[PDB]
RNA sequence: AAUG
RNA sequence: AAAUACAUAGCUUAGCGGCUAAAGCACUGGUUUCAUAAGCCAGCUAUCAACAGUUCGAGUCUGUUUGUAUUUA
RNA sequence: UAAUGCGAUAAUACGCAUGACGGUUCAUUUUUGCCGUGUGUGGUCACGGUAAAACUUAAGAAUCGUCCA
RNA sequence: CGUUCUUCAACCAACGGAAUAAAGCUACGCUAGGGAUAACAGGCUUAUUCGCUCACAGAGUUUUAUCGACGAGCGCGGUUGGCACCUCGAUGUUGGAUCACCGCUUCCUGUAGCUGCAAACGGUUAUAAGGGUUAGACUGUUCGUCUGAUAAUGCGGUACGUGAUCUGAGUUCAA
RNA sequence: CCUAUGCAGCUUUAGGGCAGGUUAUUAUUCAAUAAACUACCUUUUUUCUGGGACGGACGCUCUUAUUAAAGAAACAAGAGUGAGCAAUGGUUUUUACUAAUUAUAAAAAAGAAAAGCUUAACUGCAAUACAAACAAUUAAAGCAGGGGCAUUGUCGGCAAUAAUGCAUUGAAGAAAUA
RNA sequence: CCAAAGGCAAAGCAAACGGCAGCUGUAACUCUAACGGCUCUAAGGUAGCAAAAUUCCAUGGCAUUUAAAUGAUGUCCCGCAUGAAUGGU
RNA sequence: UAAGUCAGACGCAAAGCUACAAGGUUUCGCGUCAAAAGGAAAAAAGUCCGCCAGCGAGGCUAAGGUACAUAAA
């Protein structure tokens, strides 16, 4: 019962590793060419910018996930970004990547699944 | 002592690179072997169908757990995704039935002519009859 | 397994065939179905198909 | 209440 | 080779999905009799042709290998 | 793809750490056989296929072991 | 009383289902057709049957004298079968009487070796088809059992030879 | 011997009838009706088949050989079925799970189980195709109405491949005429 | 023997149309079963006769008949599937 | 053409049934016969070469042949 294809110009991806949660948004033509990545936040970035101001436990931690939520925001709201899919894979149910989402929604970025 | 089933007829339609007409029947399977791709669709038997005006792609993915995935996929006319598209496709579809009526001839007729009107029933035509039959607008109030 | 009949509660004459076991359920079944007479999901009860 |  | 039935303690004979069991003769012990039979009392036989399946569970339902009738060539 | 991977509190701040040896799992079409179609006195014939089956020598990658020659 | 819509039921399981329903005998039989289809004979096939070669294990016990096997190959068209090619505007059945032509895989009358061949009587192999191959009791028989003699009482093919030459006991019409 | 738009005679607890007699019921001063017995009249008693009879079979699915497009026959071979489910249907959430069917290498953004709410197992239509002698049989984007769960996706029954029957005649609910 | 399914009759009728079983144990050595046990039915074939105009094994066994007997006669007998007015001897 | 046909046969090459038999039977690919005269192999439906509108005492070839029958070393 997989459900045929969908093609959409802007796509949301996770990948989640041992050590951090990275986000991307890519734009696409077609499926047969090579998108454009418009953001790259990662908790990596976070860390670093918390760390300076406010003490944080690791890059994995509730206020890193916000933080990187609030980063990708930010650059989508400047783009003039307000709609966006997102794939679905095993990485998508870590619960890292869901607080990140989560984060998102409540921010006002309109994400979808379908 | 003998007899044998009705045979059905399982396989692919089109091959690579084959136009197709929205409705078109690509594959007939008894199990999903094929996957529905971009600009297609899945009866509840696994048929697998067009959905718009293209032509037929073929692909192979490798999963995460190591299984093989084939897709069949329907690629617009001039590899536009665009959602106008859509409507480029709606006027191809009128087009096409325009070009079959001329080929085939005025005596193949594709509309009933009957001494008598059908009846309208909810907006549309419906084959169905009524209790009794009426001449349209022959009658006045009271 | 046996035909019921699925009879409209609003009077109009209305009806759905369906299967039941009266075994599995020894009750009159009833259910919210669309109703063409009246244009909205009234409430059907069961009735002998007869 | 058949038998030895 | 066709076709219809049946293989149940020592022998006839219940049973044909809830556990693996009924009734009569035989056999064993006791009682009655000077003793033996009949008559009386209590017991005992994992009680289910052989193999493979179905099912939570089969003597019980489905196939195969054996034996016995009955009809046909 | 070191913002990697793996872990026996298994969480990831801490532990092992990208080299080197050893053992496993993955080019003149490697060139022979074989198969298919066509033609055929049953083969002194032609073309193609084997990412369907047998068959060669490597080089690399992924684990694993290791005070290391 | 009639029409439309929403629906269902019975026999149709010989399951495209309808003349509402609905079994047999004919050797007393009759008509129209087929060798498009059987029974006798011919044809094709050779599983089966029969024969030969290899095999020489095993019995005999020095001998492959003689008997004889697992297994494999080839041949024959005579046994039991398979097929449906010829004949249904007709190819007379079994056995015998009468009279025949051919093959040799030889029962007797011949020729040459071997032998567990002293002689006699035998055994086996190779070669040989000119002549011969008996009279009776039982049975419709082919066959089979038996009796008295005989050099010996061979097998098979010929529409399982032979009814425009004979026979009619059996089989196969009406009692 | 077999094959017919076959024919005839005979038989019976094969179907239908009453038209003589007997019998039963009723009525008038040699009559009327009949699920009975006898007599009589009329009608029926498939096909396939290595000849016919005897036996077996006739619908619909899966699998095997005739290779790797589809299709393909024999009284060839090996297995199923003339259903079940008021949830085992629809739809959301969670995860130490990834099975089973008559048979089968289906399926990981998918399923199964658990928890909650529900009846789309709808009304009126439908482009275009698969298949196919015809009849029917199969898949289906999309439009309007009323709904379910979500909160903008899906639902016109069930993983898929079997669980069936034309027209006629009869019956039921509603509506329109006369 | 009138049960079941029919017919007829005065609720009865078989010289009306019809039917008339099976398993198992037992006597000195053996064999056989005079004699027991069980199931079922409306009833379970009695006398007589019997290799038959009736017998599948079959050309049954024995005796007579012939030099020689699938023949004939006599005899033995639960007889595939004999039998008493569709009569038995 | 709202016509005729719905009895097919064999050769080479495969598979099921039979006995990896049949001039057997059931499917399938090509060809020939059926509806096809002429030439070669003895006669020769299905094999090999090759498709006949008519006449002629011209010529070149195919399959197959080239001491006699019988044309050509
Ligand atoms: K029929
Ligand atoms: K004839
Ligand atoms: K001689
Ligand atoms: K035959
Ligand atoms: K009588
Ligand atoms: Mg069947
Ligand atoms: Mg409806
Ligand atoms: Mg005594
Ligand atoms: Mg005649
Ligand atoms: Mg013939
Ligand atoms: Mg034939
Ligand atoms: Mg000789
Ligand atoms: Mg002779
Ligand atoms: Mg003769
Ligand atoms: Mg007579
Ligand atoms: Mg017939
Ligand atoms: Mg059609
Ligand atoms: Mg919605
Ligand atoms: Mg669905
Ligand atoms: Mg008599
Ligand atoms: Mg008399
Ligand atoms: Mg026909
Ligand atoms: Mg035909
Ligand atoms: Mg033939
Ligand atoms: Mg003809
Ligand atoms: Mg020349
Ligand atoms: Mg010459």
């Amino acid at each position: 019962p997989l459900k045929p294809l969908v093609f959409r110009p802007l796509k949301l991806f996770f990948w989640a590793t041992n050590r951090h949660v990275h986000a991307k948004v890519v734009r696409f033509s077609s499926p047969f060419n090579e998108g454009v990545p418009v953001v790259d936040i990662s908790t990596f970035d976070a860390f670093n910018k918390l760390k300076g101001s406010a003490p944080v436990v690791a890059p994995r931690s509730l206020e890193c996930y916000k933080e990187v939520a609030k980063m990708v925001k930010e650059e989508t709201a400047r783009q003039n970004i307000n709609e966006v899919t997102l794939h679905l894979n095993s990485h998508a149910s870590d619960r890292g990547v869901r607080e990140v989402v989560r984060e998102l929604k409540n921010l006002g970025l309109l994400v979808k699944k379908v | 002592q003998g007899g044998k089933s009705h045979a059905k007829n399982w396989g692919p339609k089109f091959g690579d690179g084959e136009i197709v007409f929205p409705g078109m029947i690509i594959m007939r399977q008894k199990q999903g072997i094929y996957s529905p791709g971009y600009n297609v669709g899945r009866g509840r038997d696994y048929t697998i169908f067009a959905k718009t005006v293209g032509y037929v792609e073929y692909s192979k993915l490798k999963t995460e757990r190591g299984k093989t995935r084939r897709y069949i996929h329907v690629v617009p006319i001039n590899d536009d995704w665009s959602p106008e598209y859509q409507k480029l496709a709606d006027e191809l579809v009128v087009r096409r039935a325009e070009v079959k009526r001329q080929i085939l001839g005025h005596h193949v007729h594709t509309e009933p002519a009957f001494h008598f009107s059908l009846p309208q029933r909810n907006g549309n035509m419906s084959w169905l009859l009524n209790s009794v039959h009426k001449f349209p607008g022959t009658t006045t109030l009271a | 397994r046996l035909l019921v009949k699925m009879v409209s509660l609003a009077k109009t004459g209305y009806f759905y065939v369906t299967t039941k076991n009266p075994r599995n359920t020894p009750w009159k079944l009833k259910l919210m179905k669309f109703d063409p007479v009246v244009g909205r999901h009234v409430l059907f009860e069961e009735s002998k198909l007869k």
